[PDB]
């Protein structure tokens, strides 16, 4: 069980860790988050009480280093940093635990939500989507744009998701125009799975990361990307049997975890109605269709 | 963007453009099987591809053999249309290729866009105008060459005959759309107006009769009456 200590909390902020969150008051004696489950990526994230504009946060994996948070009054945000001195850190953490100034990552033992939302998400792939190789952790916020969004402006601050475009030469074999447009299996299985992602695990990891950035930061380009990766599978007539089964599990936990009060912006009517009711895989998403119907029958 | 009443003069500027109408590509005569069920039999069709400034019609005849053993023909027809239009553009010299293609039905947008991915700077546009190009098969010489085709075949016509010697493109397009709108609303009466007078002939190399300017005004008037009338016979006004 690992720990992310905080130097202090000088400004009032709502702090999230994965799907959990708590309110910290201005200069309340908060000094971090303990008992963080090892073996998964995690995201710590922030919404200042004053300017709810800009949700922002940090993706990280405690196996790759000791990380802490410290507020910067110049740049006006809680920054993640790496401590390179092991004994300094354990001592900080031990002293902070001794005075019980840390919250406990509040995981129910019965609960596999986080595992299921991050099953295929690896820090190595996050660090390629979010480029900043001088840090072992990755910053993301509400406003960051995707590579594909910038094509249609600061590259160092972009989300380098894989570009998907259904009316593109990469998507459409010369001579198979109608075939490839109406059945995207070529583009899914040859171009993307075999060519770009190499395997479905890496495809699912990007899909899941894109969803998580859409949900936790309201990142619009991430939401676009999540839906495009769903549509590309649902619009392929030929999908490996294991991918279809796993996709249903993946989407199920994403829709289960979505705030009920956010489905107006984060869910694309056209994509879901096509995916569940008109596409090749309309019948292969029983659990996802089931929870979408009992929970968001309005959108449909 | 979309083409409408507001930007109508753009059709006659000096940027090459083509209208593409697919309404006569897939044509059937639905009938009854011996078992009392219903079958379609296809007949030959055509793509109607028109330069509105010059009057150049590229009439691609769609022979019924193209449908043999195919499924979902109404959907295939849009993709076949797009395949043929893209092939036409590729066949033209660069300086003759259009800058824009305006499809008369929105269902042609994605098929044409996908076939023209090699041509990123050719704009594919829909229109809000309800143009009467379906009625092209009411022009006897066009109907005749489509029905007689025994193989795929491109036929090249000026749909304005020699009108551009005497009138502008704007005026020629307006005359064309009035004639076709009339043929579409009451083909029989429309053809009566055009052929009523045995002294007026159609040149072997033309589609429409050789009317003087004054006779064209009389004809055009008679065509407007018909279109209003039929608007009253249908709407009882
Ligand atoms: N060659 C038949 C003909 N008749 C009149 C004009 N033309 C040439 C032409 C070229 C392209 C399209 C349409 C017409």
């Amino acid at each position: 069980m690992n720990t992310v200590p905080f130097t202090s909390a000088p400004i009032e902020v709502t702090i999230g860790i994965d799907q959990y969150s708590f309110n910290v008051k201005e200069n309340q004696p908060f000094h971090g988050i303990k008992d963080i489950p090892i073996g998964h990526v995690h995201v710590i994230h922030f919404q200042h009480a004053d300017n709810s504009s800009m949700r922002y946060g940090y993706w990280f994996d405690c196996r790759m280093g000791n990380f802490y948070i410290q507020y910067d009054p110049k740049d006006g945000l809680y920054k993640m940093m790496e401590e390179r001195d092991g004994a300094k850190f354990e001592n900080i953490v031990h002293n902070f635990k001794e005075r019980q100034m840390m919250v406990s990552y509040p995981k129910i033992d019965e609960d596999d939500t986080w595992y299921n939302l991050t099953e295929f998400v690896q820090m190595d792939k996050i660090r390629k989507i979010v480029r900043k190789d001088e840090n072992q952790f990755s910053y993301v916020d509400s406003s960051m744009t995707t590579v594909q969004e910038n094509e249609l402006s600061d590259p160092a601050h972009s989300l380098n998701y894989t570009v998907i475009n259904f009316k593109s030469r990469e998507a459409i074999r010369p001579g198979h125009e109608m075939e490839d447009f109406l059945d995207k299996s070529y583009y899914l299985n040859t171009v993307m799975l075999q060519g770009i992602f190499k395997n479905s695990s890496n495809y699912f990891g990007e899909l899941q990361f894109a969803f998580l950035n859409a949900m936790f930061f309201g990142n619009y380009g991430s939401s676009l990307q999540w839906h495009a990766m769903i549509e590309l599978i649902c619009s392929s007539a030929t999908v490996p049997k294991h991918m279809l089964d796993k996709l249903d599990e993946i989407l199920y936990y994403q829709i289960k975890t979505l705030p009920e009060q956010y489905s107006d912006i984060l869910l694309n009517e056209r994509v879901w109605n096509i995916c569940l009711y008109s596409s090749f895989q309309k019948n292969s998403l029983h659990n996802t269709e089931k929870i979408m119907e009992n929970k968001y029958p309005e959108l449909l | 963007g979309a083409m409408n009443s507001s930007n109508y003069a753009e059709l006659f500027n000096n940027d090459i453009k083509l209208f593409v109408d697919d309404t006569n590509v897939y044509r059937v005569t639905v009938h009854k099987t011996f078992e009392g069920n219903v079958a379609t039999k296809a007949i030959n069709g055509c793509i109607f591809t028109l330069n509105p400034k010059t009057g150049h019609l590229f009439l691609k005849i769609i022979h019924t053999s193209v449908w043999a053993g195919q499924k979902r023909l109404s959907q295939l027809a849009k993709w076949k249309t797009a395949e043929e239009v893209s092939a036409l553009v590729r066949s033209l010299p660069k300086e003759e290729q259009p800058k824009q293609i305006i499809v008369t039905r929105k269902a042609m947008l994605d098929p044409l866009e996908v076939h023209m991915l090699d041509f990123p700077n050719i704009a594919i546009r829909p229109t809000e105008l309800r143009l009467p190009f379906s009625a092209a098969m009411s022009i006897d010489k066009l109907s005749d060459v489509v029905m007689k085709a025994t193989e795929p075949q491109m036929v090249l016509f000026n749909i304005y005959d020699d009108w551009l010697d005497r009138i502008s493109s704007y005026t020629a397009f307006s005359r064309l759309t009035l004639l076709l709108r009339a043929l579409k609303t009451n083909e029989e009466s429309a053809k009566m107006i055009l052929l009523s007078d045995p002294t007026i002939t159609i040149k072997s190399y033309h589609l429409w009769p050789s009317f003087t300017d004054e006779q064209w005004i009389t004809i055009e008037s008679q065509m407007r009456d018909l279109i209003l009338t039929e608007y009253g016979r249908k709407y009882n006004v």
